[PDB]
């Protein structure tokens, strides 16, 4: 039948264009996927990074390794990921785990006093009252005296702590 | 915290390990290639 | 004719960069000092089975070998795959095409019926030794390729991944496409009618083996050891 689009006919006889989309999922070597990249980039600080998967946490910095054209990410011994190629600009970025380490409490004993000094093992306190750096870590709450005494509380690397009194 | 770790209200002279320090991430980044391979969805939908 | 294979046939297993690391990988590799089939293309292309893995080698200069065809039954009743290396670009097609028993695709008499499903194009692959490796462990056709200028030398060479087609068809029978210079454009003969150049292609069937690969400082493989070749290895 002829539509005959005059202003005489009503709304039920108007030319509405229509499209329907169907999807197949069986036997899936996935070749289609809708969601776009939706990317964001930032460096020089700890971030949850996702490089075509490869979900991890760490700080991304400029690397110097020479990747091959087809390589996307690298690993060190024991299968730890060291570098990843930025899929957008193809730049090789070096991944370094975030700064962490155990903290120990130097205490003269509640019998004597409530004073305490904390030792961040292996941490360089340039990245987190007296602050003192030693080979065993950074020591906060204890002052470095230049007079040598017997070891009361062993910290490490030839340094010890004790209650002055 | 030393008391809480030793499970006692009194602590003797010494050095005690109590917890772990780790810098928490600041923000999340997601990276993907230059995804620009678009299908003729528009070219089919707007066809005459 | 059969010929022994040197340390050739190794490839980058998993696209990961490693510097000064000895990686032991258990995957489909070509056994060292193994006999591979050696056929000439200037005389006589029978249908050859496609096992779990196929290592294709070609020592040619005048690009006599121009492509490959694959499929489950090599008939229209099943899916099939075709690869052609034209001078302008490579053409890859998955069309369940019905190939003839001798596809002299210089003519274009390679197939009669065609109705396609999936395609792909890129730069073309190509006295010169060309090593190809075809892998179908998963629902994807992996093509590793490498080209060297020089018989198979005793030197070392690691094939790099070139193409990864996400297609899940069966690869069980394969044939190579010939492009003789000036011969009749009909299937009445096979690799004859013209003095085709000295073209030799080798077929090697990969096997599941454990290889110890040595990575240099720049992330390229320099040596490999087959753990099942010798007691010393
Ligand atoms: C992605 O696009 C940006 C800007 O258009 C460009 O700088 C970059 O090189 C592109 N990367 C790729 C892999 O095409
Ligand atoms: C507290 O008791 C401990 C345990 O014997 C002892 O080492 C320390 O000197 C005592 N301190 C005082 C102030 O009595
Ligand atoms: C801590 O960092 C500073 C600044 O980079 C450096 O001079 C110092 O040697 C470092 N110390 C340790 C123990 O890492
Ligand atoms: C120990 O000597 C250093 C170096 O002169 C000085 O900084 C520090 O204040 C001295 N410690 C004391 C307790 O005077
Ligand atoms: C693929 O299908 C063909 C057709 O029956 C069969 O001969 C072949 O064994 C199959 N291969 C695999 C790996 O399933
Ligand atoms: C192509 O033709 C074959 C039979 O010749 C048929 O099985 C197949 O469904 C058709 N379509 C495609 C996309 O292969
Ligand atoms: C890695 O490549 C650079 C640049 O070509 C070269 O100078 C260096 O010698 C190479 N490394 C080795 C171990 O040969």
């Amino acid at each position: 039948r002829s539509y005959g689009f005059r202003p005489t006919y009503g709304v039920g006889h108007q030319p509405y264009r229509v499209v329907v989309l169907s999807f197949e999922l069986l036997h899936a070597p996935a070749t289609v996927c809708g969601p776009k990249k939706s990317t964001n980039l930032v460096k020089n600080k700890c971030v949850n990074f996702n490089f075509n998967g490869l979900t991890g946490t760490g700080v991304l910095t400029e690397s110097n390794k020479k990747f091959l054209p087809f390589q996307q990410f690298g690993r060190d011994i024991a299968d730890t990921t060291d570098a990843v190629r930025d899929p957008q600009t193809l730049e090789i970025l070096d991944i370094t785990p975030c700064s962490f380490g155990g903290v120990s409490v130097i205490t003269p004993g509640t019998n004597t006093s409530n004073q305490v000094a904390v030792l961040y093992q292996g941490v360089n306190c340039t990245e987190v009252s007296n602050v003192f750096q030693t080979r065993a870590g950074c020591l906060i709450g204890a002052e470095y005296v230049n007079n040598s005494y017997e070891c009361d509380i062993p910290i490490g690397a030839g340094i010890c702590a004790s209650y002055q009194t | 915290e030393t008391k809480c770790t030793l499970k006692s209200f009194t602590v003797e002279k010494g050095i005690y390990q109590t917890s772990n320090f780790r810098v928490q991430p600041t923000e999340s980044i997601v990276r993907f290639p230059n995804i620009t391979n678009l299908c003729p969805f528009d070219e089919v939908f707007n066809a005459t | 004719s059969y010929t022994n294979s040197f340390t050739r046939g190794v490839y980058y297993p998993d696209k990961v960069f490693r510097s000064s690391v000895l990686h032991s990988t258990q995957d489909l590799f070509l056994p060292f000092f193994s006999n591979v089939t050696w056929f000439h293309a200037i005389h006589v292309n029978p249908v050859l089975p496609f096992n779990d893995g196929v290592y294709f080698a070609s020592t040619e200069k005048s690009n006599i070998i121009r492509g490959w065809i694959f499929g489950t039954t090599l008939d229209s009743k099943t899916q099939s795959l075709l690869i052609v290396n034209n001078a302008t670009n490579v053409v890859i097609k998955v069309c369940e095409f019905q190939f003839c028993n001798d596809p002299f695709l210089d003519f274009r008499v390679y197939s009669s019926a065609n109705n396609c499903t999936f395609e792909y194009v890129s730069q073309p692959f190509l006295k010169n030794l060309r090593e190809f490796v075809f892998k179908n462990i998963d629902g994807y056709f992996k093509i590793y390729s490498k080209h060297t200028p020089i018989d198979l030398p005793q030197g070392f060479s690691a094939l790099e991944p070139l193409v990864d087609l996400p297609i899940g068809i069966n690869i069980t029978r394969f044939q190579t496409l010939l492009a003789l210079h000036r011969s009749y454009l009909t299937p009445g003969d096979s690799s004859s009618g013209w003095t085709a150049g000295a073209a030799a292609y080798y077929v090697g069937y990969l096997q599941p083996r454990t290889f110890l690969l040595k990575y240099n400082e720049n992330g390229t493989i320099t040596d490999a050891v087959d753990c099942a070749l010798d007691p010393l290895s």
